[PDB]
């Protein structure tokens, strides 16, 4: 599951220029993404150079290929039956109280 | 279970003086948790022969399977644990005992390469026909995961016992044939004479096989003998060339146990084969290519006249 | 087929002239109607023996089905006429032929009556137990109809191959038992030559029944031989309670079969049963009752000095 922190600007704004100008030429760019990780880091970033900038330390080069070749995490509701669906399934399956297929239709419904 | 995870823990671990003060104070040996996992289970997992010895003291079950069908003996046989996969046998474990894929544990003996444990199973009387849900073999999951000594054992045994049984076959249309000739209406006293002969030769040949397996430490399995495919021939003649046929397929299965022990590396075999099969092969052929011959030049079928002074004459 | 009804209703008349003409002008002889009747049909079901003859002569087809499956024969064993039963044996009629129904000429030669018929047909190999689509046998047909010599006769010989069978189950039972006992971790010679000579002993058994069976003019009917229950033998204690329990049984068939040759009035058949049969039987269960009592006395099976003591003294 690929988590990605965005900043998402209020749609009751009428502030909507400064921001994206905070955004895009101060934020995500070399110097806010260091600025910011002097204090925490954010592992691997969406910026492509802060990306080629931290990729020398290997945990952060395996955390974006893990990313680029991940599942995006859903924005829908729906997801929620799921965190209860499929766990159940492995909750079937480790136990073994039901079979694979069992579980995993169970879990699909 | 007030004690049963006590002991699941120390079957876990590997403490034989804890299990020695849990069986001090009685502590219960059948300790099932949600998904069948015995203290059995985890001390044949682990690999320690004492609390293996000490639960089967107190009476723990051998054959108790999980919700997967897994028995102490299989985890035994995937971890190639030898003195516990014995211990289990001699405390009455089921050799053939399957799981949810249907794989006994000599499948997977041979799927992961052990050999004693593969020797241990097959004394026990491990079946090499078994087949899982994808119709393998044992054989088949050697021969996929490079265990060669493996293959030749499993093949080599399997082709004796095919042997075996079809010496017991041939010795019984023999029989068939013989009683045929002493019918009524068919009042031929030496070829039935003659064919009793040869069914109890073909007994002795089984036999010497049979003998020849306990020698080597193999394991001996008996099969149905089927029926013959008549139980009317029709004349000397027809039978004479169906007695020819016969003998000729022996042969030939003979000389692929030959080719197979050659490959196998196995002089002893081979010159078993040798001196006291292949030559007797080749006699019985001659002879019986001479009885047609001369059968068909006589007149015979058609010929009444032929087939009696045969009788008397060759036979006689 | 422009003689071919002309062939017919010669077949329908009977006119041993009519159809010398007609294969003087070489009338076909396949000539079939829409529903498949030929003329050898209407030849069987008149019962005229030289139309049948001269019709296997032009060739004939002797196994033509109808659209209900019915074969010369079938007809020829529901009117009764026994020269043509024989002829078209004679020519290579398939006795055990299934109509619509799976009656075979012996279910309607047992439903109807015939002796003479139903021993042809037993002589050429009929199948004693062919089940119809209700499931009957000849046997439950001749007994359904009152036909009570019929089904004496098809009791007896069922009985006998019966018995000829559990004899030669019985060898092979001592074949096992004999090679289990000179594996290399089982070391007991003597046990292992007492039942090899058991073994020989029920092979002549079997051959002694099948000798009596060709001498009355009754048909041998061979079947399988299954392998024996275990290939692993306990101890010689177990074996000697196993062989015990497979006389017993062997015993108690033959009292039965005693039984049955008594309610047929055939002393023949019950001299030869007490003479050969029921005296060696009480001799078997006495000595191996003797074995199993005193292995037991001396300790064993939990005592190994016990059974190489026996192996020496009582079987050396």
């Amino acid at each position: 599951f690929v988590g990605v922190l965005s900043a998402g600007i209020n749609a009751a704004s009428p502030n909507k220029e400064l921001a994206k100008e905070f955004l895009e030429n101060y934020l995500l760019t070399d110097e806010g993404l260091e600025a910011v990780n002097k204090d925490k880091p954010l592992g691997a970033v969406a910026l492509k150079s802060y990306e080629e900038e931290l990729a020398k330390d290997p945990r952060i080069a395996a955390t974006m290929e893990n990313a680029q070749k991940g599942e995006i995490m859903p924005n829908i509701p729906q997801m929620s039956a799921f965190w209860y669906a499929v766990r159940t399934a492995v909750i079937n399956a480790a136990s073994g109280r039901q079979t694979v297929d069992e579980a995993l239709k169970d879990a699909q419904t | 279970s007030e004690l049963g995870k006590e002991l699941l823990e120390a079957a876990r671990a590997g403490q034989d003086d804890e299990v020695r003060i849990l069986m001090a104070r009685g502590a219960e040996v059948n300790a099932a948790d949600n998904t069948g996992t015995t203290p059995l289970h985890l001390a044949a997992y682990s690999g320690h022969l004492e609390i293996v010895e000490v639960l089967l003291k107190y009476g723990a079950e051998v054959n108790a399977a999980d919700v997967f069908g897994y028995t102490p003996l299989h985890l035994a046989a995937y971890w190639g644990h030898l003195e516990i996969v014995e211990v289990l046998l001699k405390n009455g474990a089921d050799v053939n005992a399957r799981d949810s894929d249907g794989m006994t544990p000599l499948h997977l003996a041979a799927k992961w390469g052990h050999l004693e444990i593969v020797e241990v199973l097959l004394r026990y009387g491990a079946d090499v026909e078994a087949q899982d849900k994808f119709g393998k073999t044992p054989f088949d999951l050697a021969i996929d995961n490079g265990n060669e000594d493996i293959a030749e054992v499993l093949q080599a045994l399997l082709a004796i016992n095919r042997q075996i049984n079809l010496e017991l076959y041939a010795s019984y249309v023999y029989l068939s044939m013989s009683y045929y000739f002493d019918r009524d209406d068919v009042a031929l006293k030496n070829f039935a004479k003659y064919f009793l002969h040869q069914s109890h030769e073909e007994r002795e040949h089984a036999e010497k096989l049979m003998k020849l397996q306990n020698q080597r430490g193999g394991a001996i399995s008996l099969q149905d003998i089927k029926k013959p495919d008549c139980d009317d021939w029709e004349s000397g003649l027809n039978a004479m060339e169906c007695a020819l046929h016969l003998e000729k397929n022996v042969n030939q299965s003979l000389l692929e146990l030959h080719k197979l022990a050659t490959d196998c590396n196995d002089p002893h075999l081979c010159d078993f084969i040798e001196t006291h099969y292949l030559n007797e092969q080749v006699k019985a052929i001659k002879e019986l290519g001479d009885h047609v011959t001369n059968l068909r030049k006589m007149g015979a079928p058609e010929s009444g006249l032929a087939e009696y002074l045969f009788d008397k004459h060759t036979l006689g």
